[PDB]
RNA sequence: AUUCCGGUUGAUCCUGCCGGAGGCCACUGCUAUGGGGGUCCGACUAAGCCAUGCGAGUCAAGGGGGCGUCCCUUCUGGGACGCCACCGGCGGACGGCUCAGUAACACGUCGGUAACCUACCCUCGGGAGGGGGAUAACCCCGGGAAACUGGGGCUAAUCCCCCAUAGGCCUGGGGUACUGGAAGGUCCCCAGGCCGAAAGGGAGCCGUAAGGCUCCGCCCGAGGAUGGGCCGGCGGCCGAUUAGGUAGUUGGUGGGGUAACGGCCCACCAAGCCGAAGAUCGGUACGGGCCGUGAGAGCGGGAGCCCGGAGAUGGACACUGAGACACGGGUCCAGGCCCUACGGGGCGCAGCAGGCGCGAAACCUCCGCAAUGCGGGAAACCGCGACGGGGGGACCCCCAGUGCCGUGCCUCUGGCACGGCUUUUCCGGAGUGUAAAAAGCUCCGGGAAUAAGGGCUGGGCAAGGCCGGUGGCAGCCGCCGCGGUAAUACCGGCGGCCCGAGUGGUGGCCACUAUUAUUGGGCCUAAAGCGGCCGUAGCCGGGCCCGUAAGUCCCUGGCGAAAUCCCACGGCUCAACCGUGGG
């Protein structure tokens, strides 16, 4: 499981950064959201409480999976902007 | 079966000047009435979301617009159905970005980056001139905007002229007349986004529109409509028009 | 209602079958036979688009203008002749083309009382 | 006033029972281990479409005609059915075998990755063959010339192991 | 693939039709392992009838109340945030469904409105002065089986009304400042009149107060913009066993009405208007982008998606509103139903599911507003059977499987035996996917383990001159033809030939067909030259010279929406599909 950050974009209107990355992992299952978030946080020194994984997508006959993440400046801003379902999916909300 | 005004707009029936995926979804934003026409404008939601990518969903795009982080000309617009037309200035002060909305060679609307010094100037083509109460001259521009001047300056303005107005203060900087050798920018037709200098003007009987001949930078002569010719300078373009 | 839509007969002489019901926008209203009386009577009609029309049903005064632009408000006595209809003159009905007799003499109407609410006329010389 | 209906990409012979055509098609199917007649008819339709485009563009004049001619030549060269120095005339000399040789099955068998055509088809279907870094499981896929040399066993496939018994049996076929 | 083949004779050559062979759509017999993409699924007969649930709501920052909690002064009464209903504002005239009617300015296209209306939105120039009045909610009393509904008291508003000023509309007399190709237009100065505005409301932050700032707001004028109304030229169907039709009809003079011009209507004055270049009448039909077929010319269709038009059981009317004579508002008539305490009161799925009927013919009484949009709100946000997701279905396309390899035997286009190899698929799990699920995708465990049918077998047309049964019967046969006790043609068994998760049967369209013939058919003997002449419209017309550019050709501006069609590249594994450019 090797993570390569293909693109980082700085959104200032919404106080966040959007990270597009790829996960190379031949002969392994699709990495879990918890593991992907942990590795991404450890690599990019992001705040674990304000980072959310939008999607991790696998493709047909490919050892690379695409991933999209958002790191917000503030937890209040992240709650205000992000939908409830994605926060529940990522485990940021007990609901 | 129709009993009144329409309120919806299918994607397949959207104007051809939009950079929109006509088959991704079924519905498109029906533009609210405003400055320009339907064919020379696009709702602000598309500019915020698709053109610039600052938002992924209409909900967060509307949140950004309501937070007053987008400026058209010099005024903040919070309506996601607000039309943005030709020669409009879109300003994002939080990122220090300024764009001029212009048609390209195939008639589609694009945003061309400009500088801060140019972001305060908006050319306006005088569409009509009339009189109002009190013997005052009212000028109506290509984007529906209006200005009022005294009868003393009635000879300083004419139709097809261009007024360089400072926004949002709405102050006239200068007037570019429509005459031979004046730089023009074609805004509609088959010769969209072409620029050059006036060569000749031909008039026709009845209600047929006048035609103007323009010589481009390469020496080629091409004809277009006088109302389609947009004066942007005297000998050189006073605004960035690439 | 008073339908004011398309005719039912072609110019050749054929018959036309309506393909739709009558629309509200194509309906007219009853004529306002403005009669000479002792007191003016007028009503307000709400029209298409929320506009307003003033309908004059009884007329007692008239604004008669001379050749020098001077106008005077006088009283209508009778309708001498109405070329529009052969019964309007005897029924004292004022229309745009009517000729009336007032305190200052013969006047020819120039306004449409059914659409204006006032009676304006020019002195006859 | 009807909406679009998706059409077949292949054509059916005008007469279902002609002896010469039946023998020729049977020879082709036996040679290339195809599964059904409509596969061969699809390849024949592709060849006929190329020929029709060439014939139409040959007698056409104009900037668009020139652009289309160059695009057709470039596409054929990229697919690998013509040499890099071919002209518009060379299009009419193409045969069905030329297109059939560009199938993933045929190229996998030719490269020695499989002992037989049927084995090549099974390997492709089961996913032991990768093009570039991507696994394709379509035996009828046409391989581009630029990507022809990137075809090999998938890194996750057991056949990637040189000591695999089936790989050894396949390798012995070379000698 | 710009194509042929069988059939008239004892044998031949023609004409001519019929049948084979291909593509598409609708029903249908047998059969069925998967996965993706799409604009598919009660259109044909009944625009026939419907139980049930849902398919238009939103605003507490317009207003007064009721209940709860808290902070309390502390009998007083004040301040809050939660919920509820009511008044009030906006929306409900868009979206959704169907093709009944309509041969017409309904539709397509190009032009006009200098003859017109427009709430929501944008810009500029101005204003918000003074007063009055009910009532909802709530309290008391109720009536009625219900549906519904009466009386009194007491209240607020962005609720309603009045006054003033701005302002609108008409007409008369003057000046020409403006846009326009052209002024019954705009502007300015007098005169007679009619009509005739507003919410300085709400919230927040300050400020001792006064007052200040920001946001959302209200009214008038001039323009736009948005959605329409009306009008014109051109184009698109058959019947002459339908030859005359029209009488407000055609035109005018004067008016009325309309938002507007108009016989739209009225009074008066004339006889006009349409028509063998197809009037009138009758039949059929929503029009177009497009779809099917063909080498093309062409022929046929025009339900699904988009634009435009109509309708809401059959009709006719009106109220409110910018917008309706209004599918889920109203009244009456005609037909069909429902509740009733018999006095009375309600309903119409050509909306999403579902039911009956009709027929050859067409699905769940499911989940969500997370994505795209619409209405409401300052915003967060709420609602949406629009949309998105799944369920059933041989709807249309694209990609695959039902094993592979080595050796050896055989009645060698294939089966059997032995030894191996993977897992597309199947089965069980983990992540990722999704509003939540499912499918899909990546990975681990087991194992060839779970997977082939339909027609045909005389020619046309690929396939057997084998066997058993029937014996002019039973049967087969698109056509020619077979069957009478030696049937390659009927039934069955064993062989084989075509396509293959499909393969047969029937109806319909195109090609076949140069059997509709402009390209491009025929008329002595096969279908067909009027029995013969004169001649009207139409069609076709001798040579030269000059003039105009109507037809014609070349160049150049404004158009003919998108989707659909072709090509190149790029993204879902390639593809179908979608995006970016050219055509």
């Amino acid at each position: 499981m090797e993570i390569r950050i293909k693109e980082i974009k700085e959104n200032k209107l919404i106080g966040r950064k959007e990270i597009y990355f790829e996960i190379y992992h031949p002969g392994e299952p699709t990495p879990s959201r918890k593991d992907v978030k942990g590795k991404l946080v450890a690599m990019l020194d992001l705040n674990p409480e304000t980072t959310v994984i939008q999607y991790i997508r696998s493709y047909f006959g490919s050892y690379i999976s695409k991933g999209y993440a958002k790191a917000y400046d503030s937890k209040e801003r992240m709650l205000y902007i992000e939908p409830e379902y994605i926060l529940i999916r990522d485990g940021l909300i007990e609901k | 079966a129709r009993k009144g005004p329409k309120r919806h707009l299918k994607r397949l029936a959207a104007p051809t000047s939009w950079y929109i995926e006509r088959k991704a979804y079924k519905w498109a934003v029906r533009p609210r009435p405003g400055p320009h026409n339907m064919r020379t404008s696009i709702p602000l939601l598309y500019i915020v979301r698709d053109y610039l990518g600052y938002a992924k969903t209409a909900r967060e795009a509307r949140k950004i617009l309501n937070e007053g982080k987008f400026l058209v000309d010099g005024r903040v617009r919070k309506d996601y159905k607000f039309p943005v037309g030709i020669m409009d200035v879109v300003s994002i002060p939080e990122t220090g970005e300024h764009y001029r909305v212009l048609p390209n060679r195939i008639g589609k609307l694009i945003l061309h980056p400009i500088s801060e010094d140019e972001a305060f100037i908006k050319p306006l083509r005088i569409r009509n001139k009339r009189m109002i109460k009190g013997a005052r001259v009212q000028l109506n521009f290509h984007d529906g905007t209006n200005h009022i001047v005294s009868i003393a300056e009635k000879d300083n303005y004419f139709t097809s002229y261009t007024v360089l107005m400072k926004v949002p203060e709405r102050e006239i900087l200068e007037v570019l007349p429509f005459e031979k050798g004046a730089y023009v920018f074609v805004t509609q037709g088959k010769n969209v986004a072409r620029k050059g200098r006036i060569v000749e003007i031909k008039r026709f009987p009845m209600g047929w529109p006048d035609v103007v001949t323009i010589e481009d930078e390469e020496g080629e002569l091409f004809d277009t409509l006088k109302e389609y010719a947009f004066v942007v300078g005297t000998d050189k373009p006073k605004i960035s028009l690439p | 209602a008073i339908w004011q839509g398309r005719s039912l007969k072609k110019p050749s002489g054929g018959r036309i079958v309506l393909a739709r019901k009558k629309r509200k926008r194509e309906l007219g209203r009853e004529p306002s036979n403005t009669r000479v009386a002792e007191q003016d009577k007028r009503k307000i009609i709400r029209t298409y688009g929320g506009n307003r029309k003033v309908r004059l049903t009884a007329a007692a005064y008239a604004n008669v203008f001379d050749k020098s632009g001077k106008g005077r408000k006088v009283r209508i006595i009778r309708v001498i002749e109405n070329p529009a209809n052969r019964q309007f003159a005897r029924r004292n009905i004022i229309t745009k083309g009517a000729i009336i007799e007032t305190e200052i003499g013969k006047a020819k109407v120039t306004s449409r009382p059914g659409q204006d609410g006032v009676v304006n006329a020019i002195l006859l010389e | 006033g009807d909406p679009k209906r998706q059409r077949k990409k292949y054509e059916t012979p005008p007469h279902p029972w002609i002896k010469e055509r039946l023998d020729r098609e049977r020879v082709l199917m036996d040679k290339y281990e195809l599964k059904n007649k409509k596969e061969l008819w699809k390849h024949e339709t592709q060849l006929k479409n190329f020929r029709r485009r060439a014939r139409r563009l040959l007698a056409a004049r104009g900037k668009q005609a020139e652009i289309e001619r160059e695009q057709l030549l470039a596409r054929l060269k990229r697919l690998g059915l013509l040499p890099e120095d071919a002209v518009l005339d060379d299009v009419l000399s193409l045969t069905i075998e030329d297109i059939l040789e560009r199938r993933l099955q045929t190229i996998v068998y030719k490269k020695g990755l499989a002992r037989t055509m049927r084995q090549a088809r099974q390997l492709i279907v089961h996913g032991h063959i990768e093009v570039n870094g991507q696994i394709i499981r379509s035996p009828s896929y046409l391989v581009l010339k630029e990507e022809e040399d990137t075809i090999t066993y998938a890194r996750t496939s057991p056949f990637a192991n040189p000591q695999h018994p089936e790989r050894m049996m396949i390798e012995k076929a070379k000698q």
